[PDB]
């Protein structure tokens, strides 16, 4: 597993977890764990995370120019 | 294989100090068009009520314009144009579509 | 010889998967209250590290070959 492919396999499996863990906090702002402010300041951090795993991702993944 | 030999870097040698702005704003835009569909979800399913998720919804939708009418608009707008015609418009109804495209609002797929 | 490891590397590696799967939804459950930004903080980190790592060894796995 070269450096680039190594990195491109984690840039993935963080996208993938950024989404489980917004989904997470989702359900527990349904079981009344956390209140709505709290998800909301949190969710937005992971999703802007997300953005820019992925838009990472692309940029490995392109024509290289 | 080899195609991918080195780890690359967020930003390399061909960004700007510019791109790494409108990047940014881009993701900024991304996490409400994300949280925007989480809180509607959560209304939907009884998890807040009327007024907090209109309060929510508002706040949202404010910082969301104010990303598309601040630095570096033009190309801000370039990029977000050609993602919303991207977009997967469907399960939301042309009827739907009108009154959101009026309103300013962006498109939140809802699954 | 160096084929038949696979079959248990395999075996092995996508056991542990179902253990993280298993620590991931458990800390979930686990997590019933949150009564400091440092208890959610820490949530949050520890949530999407399993899940990362999940995912990982996941893609790993059903792209052995």
């Amino acid at each position: 597993m070269t450096d680039g492919l190594n990195q491109l396999y984690n840039l993935v499996a963080q996208d993938y977890a950024l989404t489980d863990t917004i989904e997470a906090l989702s359900r527990m702002l349904h079981r009344g764990t956390i209140p709505l402010d709290t998800f909301v300041k949190q969710g937005r951090e992971l999703a802007r995370q997300q953005f820019l795993v992925r838009w990472h991702i692309q940029r490995i993944t392109s024509p290289l120019s | 294989s080899q195609l991918f030999h080195d780890e690359v870097p967020l930003f390399d040698n061909s960004i700007t100090s510019k791109d790494k702005e409108v990047i940014e704003t881009l993701s900024e835009i991304y996490s409400i068009v994300i949280t925007l569909d989480h809180v509607e979800k959560a209304y939907l399913k009884d998890s807040i009520d009327d007024t907090q998720y209109t309060n929510t919804v508002d706040k949202l939708l404010k910082q969301f314009k104010v990303y598309l009418n601040s630095q570096n608009k033009e190309e801000i707008n370039k990029h977000f144009q050609s993602i919303e015609a991207f977009a997967d418009t469907y399960n939301i109804t042309a009827s739907n579509a009108i009154t959101r495209l009026e309103r300013g609002i962006p498109i939140t797929a809802e699954h | 010889s160096k084929k038949y490891g696979d079959i248990a590397l395999k075996k092995k590696l996508e056991q542990n998967t179902k253990k993280l799967d298993e620590e991931s939804s458990q800390l979930e459950t686990t997590t019933r209250s949150i009564d400091s930004a440092d208890d959610l903080d820490q949530f949050i980190k520890n949530y999407l590290d399993i899940r990362t790592q999940y995912h990982l060894r996941r893609e790993k796995l059903a792209t052995w070959d």
